[PDB]
């Protein structure tokens, strides 16, 4: 079954092992022995006689040089099925929740192949996530992958947990949340909050969101392949069960940072600016698996780090290759104050369609849109000059414009400890009236203050008359 | 069943014979050093054991670097690697049109298998200088802004430059909609087989790109070679090449052909990483040196060709993206010296409400009016000019300079001719409707009718020519240049119009 | 101009006093000088000016 080999180089995830009898092929699974935790290492290049080239998941440390390697001969088998609902594991398959092992009947490969072209489903249903910005300008698409680019610190994870407490109650197809390299504080905190609000049940068999956890403390090795542990159980959940499921991936960058570290070890030569030459194919795979099928149904939000704020990287840019609705959820809105800072100029969708989305979104959308793109224009003519050289057209459309702008901004619910709003959860229709009546300019005297962190366009006019009163 | 029985025995030859082999050292990451095969030829189709090809370069006198066709757990060190025989080809046939192939020529979209019949080398010498001809026909697209600024001609090559998300894929599809018309008339001449390759790009996308043309009804022009993420490095190197190759066969049969390239920079990107993983030195931006060599072949595979020498055309136009608007990339400036025409987008036009997103003065068509019709050459010359009178007027008025009579003519004939320019998505409409329409802007009466009333113009105007004005653009389309009965007659009924909008 | 906000004010007092003597005045004929107040009045009052 298995072949004894040798470790005869180490270097983090990169391990070179000898075999001289039982070579394995690539993308194996192969564990190494004497160790107090199972050391997994993924056979890749053979690259001399006897040398396959591994990437370990685990500590490294303690791997002597000639050490006995056990080749079981397989991809990273690990445990789907229902009995993975509500239960913890990380990439290997381990359950770490410490409530015991996988009960499971069936294991599904951590490897595979993308569904082909002969079986695409090619439906548009559009998804409306309570959100003003996004079912405004770049609304969701119930069965599209889903990206939410951003820098540091402004706010994707709370976006996350915005599109869990409003869309994961809709969906009755099983959740699968795998976060991949950021905190651990958030993964403790989003077990305990899948715990209290009834999504994960731990005294029953009736739990809706399964979880893999590749945090950043992990070596790059575990971290590059945790978004196809996550995967390949939203993907039994998608082909043998036939359930709509969602699949939230936190924060693919970590994915394509963790192939960047293992592939400087791995002797490939650098590409451009320091990542490895195979970033289009090797997410390509990830992302081709990442679809939406004849089978069943993902609707995939996955939040992307972009690194110094740079669109023009190459992780980011071949994202925005492979998605259907972006996100920017930039900080220069948020240095302005707007929260989530989502640059929506720079985000759009796929479903924005008239044929679609009515013509009344699209009138509206468009509209607003406009109107943003011309205040930018002129608020490079108000830095420099200011706004006592503008026309009656350009002063409607500049206030017009700060109207809309903090009207996008609305207070969520997972975020009313920073504000101190309580959670709005804004309808399509009204998104729709409150932006038209703004464009369209019914309400010249109101202030800008008015709209900010507000939701609903009668929440608008009540924040001015309680302004006005207790200006009174 | 029993058809399938007999299909299956006699098929197969299972002829054997002896065959030149060689074992393999590193297998890395697509890339297989093999030792061995002494008489391979360079650039050729071999085959693995487990079913699958790939492509020998990079020959050496230690190992040849065969990069292979697919995915690499199927491939062990010291399996043998028999030679096919020939250089890599596509198979291409008429039987071709309307399926989705995949890149070789592997049909992977559930309609059974093609029916080819012309097998083509698919690293082909271009034509020289005695084949070709200039361009002659009027490559219209159906766009307002490209047919009257950058007119494309069957002979040519035009990119559609841009940033990421303006447009460009969609003036291919609306370049794709448009020529259904001439396809199911009567001249051969008119008739559209085109050859959309997708490059790198995600097969849902391609999978709605097949629907839209599908409920357009273009599955007899198109023919749609996906080489998707999923696929290997070489099958999204060697896509283009395939969809080039088949595009010379309609050529060179004397069929007006062309070639969308969907995303050139995604091959780019797969060259990339097949040149740094066969251990080649890189050159600039880690592309390596002969990336402008590669869209040179690709890009110069086209233009018309002589009279003696059937007569069919070649379209190509590539879709080309940048990063932040910077032009000044290295595979941008490679792809732009090679091509001659190339479309423009900014995108804060699309933004700022202009659709198509031609931001415009960047993008020109070295062939001019050489590839337009008679009427529009006779209407749309004063309009460029005017067009550029009006932008550079306005960007140094852009805070009220001096404002003459004059000024505010060319801000207002410019404004109106920018909301003339505006199209929506999908819709493109022929050569006859669009002279009638920039007549209408460009000869006068348009200029005093406040800008944000020109789209329901736009709308009325055309329901009106279609409704009770076809046998007289009839005749403006066969007749070729619009005449002066027919110059006077659109005066008329612009005027008559003019008056119904102000009615 | 080029000089702040002062023709902003002008127009708003000029105006005021145009809806002011809108009701039970009538004749609100007006002389004004200089390119920037015929330029603030093309829209609301370009038949008195
Ligand atoms: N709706 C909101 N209201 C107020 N603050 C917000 C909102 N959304 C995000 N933030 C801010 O963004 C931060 C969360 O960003 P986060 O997504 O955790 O960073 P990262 O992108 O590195 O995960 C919080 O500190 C919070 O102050
Ligand atoms: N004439 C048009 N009218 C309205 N929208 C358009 C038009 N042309 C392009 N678009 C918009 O462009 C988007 C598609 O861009 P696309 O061509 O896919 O760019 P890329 O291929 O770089 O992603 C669509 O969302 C569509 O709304
Ligand atoms: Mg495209």
């Amino acid at each position: 079954g298995g072949a004894t080999g040798r470790i005869v180089a180490v270097i983090g995830a990169v391990v070179d092992v000898q075999f001289d009898e039982g070579l394995p092929p690539i993308l194996n699974a192969l564990e190494v022995q004497g160790r107090e935790t199972r050391l997994v290492l993924e056979v890749a290049q053979h690259l001399g006689e006897s040398t396959v080239r591994t990437i370990a998941m685990d500590g490294t440390e303690g791997l002597v040089r000639g050490q006995k390697v056990l080749d079981s001969g397989a991809p990273i088998r690990i445990p789907v099925g229902p009995e993975t609902l509500g239960r913890i594991m990380n990439v290997i398959g381990e359950p770490i929740d410490e409530r015991g092992p996988i009960k499971t009947k069936q294991f599904a490969a951590i490897h595979a192949e993308a569904p082909e072209f002969v079986e695409m489903s090619v439906e548009q249903e559009i998804l409306v996530t309570g959100i003003k910005v996004v079912d405004l300008l770049a609304p969701y698409a119930k069965g599209g992958k889903i990206g939410l680019f951003g820098g540091a610190g402004v706010g994707k994870t709370v976006l996350i947990m915005e599109l869990i407490n409003n869309v994961a109650k809709a969906h009755g197809g099983y959740s699968v949340f795998a976060g991949v390299g950021e905190r651990t504080r958030e993964g403790n905190d989003l077990y305990h909050e899948m715990i209290e609000s009834g999504v994960i049940n731990l005294k029953d068999a009736t739990s809706k969101v399964a979880l893999v956890y590749g945090q950043m403390n992990e070596p790059p090795g575990a971290r590059a392949r945790v978004a196809l542990t996550g995967l390949t159980v939203a993907e039994y959940f998608r082909d043998q069960e036939g359930q709509d499921v969602l699949l939230f991936i936190d924060n693919i960058f970590r994915f394509t940072q963790a192939g960047s570290e293992v592939s400087a070890l791995l002797g490939r030569i650098p590409s451009a600016v320091g990542y490895q030459p195979t970033l289009a194919t090797d997410m390509g795979t990830m992302q081709e698996r990442i679809t939406t099928t004849k089978k069943g149904s993902i609707t995939s939000v996955q939040a992307i780090y972009v690194p110094a704020d740079d669109l023009t990287d190459p992780a980011p840019a071949t994202t925005f290759a492979h998605l259907d609705a972006t996100t920017v959820l930039s900080r220069a809105i948020a240095e302005l104050g707007i929260y989530p800072a989502v640059d929506p100029l720079d985000s759009t969708s796929r479903i924005m369609d008239p044929n679609i989305v009515g013509s009344e979104h699209y009138d509206v959308a468009r509209g607003v849109q406009k109107i943003l793109q011309d205040y930018k224009s002129l608020q490079d003519i108000i830095a420099i000059l200011g706004m006592d050289e503008l026309s009656e057209e350009d002063k409607l459309t500049v206030s017009r414009a700060r109207k809309i702008q903090r009207f996008l901004s609305q207070p969520f619910q997972v975020a009313e400890v920073f504000t101190g709003h309580l959670g709005k959860l804004v309808p399509l229709k009204e998104t729709i009236k409150g932006f038209q009546q703004i464009l369209a300019g019914e309400f010249d005297h109101l202030p800008e203050q008015a709209f900010y962190m507000v939701g609903p366009i009668e929440e608008a006019v009540a924040k001015a008359d309680k302004l006005a009163e207790e200006h009174s | 069943v029993s058809s399938i029985l007999e299909e299956r025995i006699l098929g197969a030859d299972t002829s054997v014979d002896l065959e030149e082999t060689g074992r393999v050292l590193s297998i890395g990451d697509g890339i297989a050093r093999v030792h061995g095969l002494r008489n391979v030829q360079a650039e050729e189709m071999v085959e693995f054991s487990s079913g699958l090809k790939g492509m020998s370069l990079n020959l050496e006198p230690d190992n040849v670097g065969v990069v292979v066709f697919g995915n690499d757990k199927l491939i062990k060190e010291g399996d043998i690697v028999k030679r096919t025989g020939a250089i890599v080809d596509v198979p291409v046939g008429e039987e071709l049109l309307g399926r989705v192939v995949d890149a070789l020529g592997n049909a992977i979209d559930g309609k059974g298998p093609i029916g080819s019949k012309a097998r083509r080398r698919v690293g082909l010498k271009a034509p020289g200088i005695i084949p070709r001809i200039s361009v002659r026909e009027p490559m219209q697209t159906g766009i307002k802004a490209v047919d009257s600024l950058v007119p494309i001609g069957r002979g040519q090559r035009e990119l559609i430059i841009g940033d990421r998300q303006t447009g460009k894929t969609s003036i291919a599809i609306d370049t794709i909609i448009n020529q259904k018309r001439f396809n199911d008339g009567t001249d051969e001449k008119k008739k559209l087989y085109c050859i959309y390759v997708a490059i790198g790009q995600k097969r849902s996308t391609v999978a709605q790109l097949v629907k839209r043309l599908t409920d357009a009804d273009a599955m007899k022009y198109t023919i749609v070679v996906s080489a998707t993420a999923s696929d290997a490095a070489p099958l999204q190197y060697l896509a283009p090449y395939s969809g080039c190759s088949m595009g010379e066969y309609f050529r060179d049969n004397g069929k007006h052909a062309l070639i969308i390239y969907d995303d050139l920079s995604k091959q780019a990107v797969a060259y990339r990483q097949m040149s740094l993983l066969l251990r080649r030195p890189p050159g600039r931006e880690a592309y390596p040196g002969d990336v402008f060599y590669l869209h040179s072949r690709l890009l110069e595979r086209a233009a018309k060709m002589n009279d003696a020498f059937g007569g069919g055309s070649l379209t190509a136009l590539p879709v080309i993206e940048t990063q932040a608007g910077d032009v000044s990339a290295y595979i941008p400036t490679n792809v732009i010296s090679i091509t001659d025409g190339q479309i423009f987008l900014e995108t804060e036009l699309f933004y700022k409400g202009i659709r198509p997103a031609i931001n415009v003065g960047l993008s020109v068509s070295r062939v001019g009016s050489a590839a337009q019709t008679r009427a529009m050459k006779q209407v749309a010359g004063t309009m460029k000019l005017e067009l550029a009178q009006y932008r550079e007027v306005a960007a140094f008025a852009q805070f009220g300079s001096d404002l003459d009579a004059a000024t505010q003519q060319l801000l207002s004939r410019g404004v109106r001719l920018t909301e003339l320019l505006k199209q929506g998505q999908y819709s493109p409409m022929a050569i006859e409707e669009q002279v009638a329409v920039i007549y209408a802007g460009v000869r006068g009466y348009l200029d005093k009718l406040e800008p944000s009333k020109i789209t329901k113009f736009e709308n009325a105007f055309l329901s009106h020519v279609i409704s009770q004005h076809q046998t007289l653009l009839g005749k403006i389309r066969t007749d070729g240049k619009i005449s002066e009965e027919a110059d006077a007659k659109l005066k008329e009924i612009v005027t008559n119009f003019l008056a119904g909008f102000e009615a | 101009g080029l000089c702040g906000a002062i023709h902003s004010s002008v127009a708003k007092q000029m105006k005021s006093e145009a809806a002011n003597l809108a009701a039970a005045g009538k004749e609100v004929k007006i002389i004004g000088v200089g390119d920037k107040i015929r330029s603030i009045l093309h829209r609301t009052h370009s038949d008195q000016f």
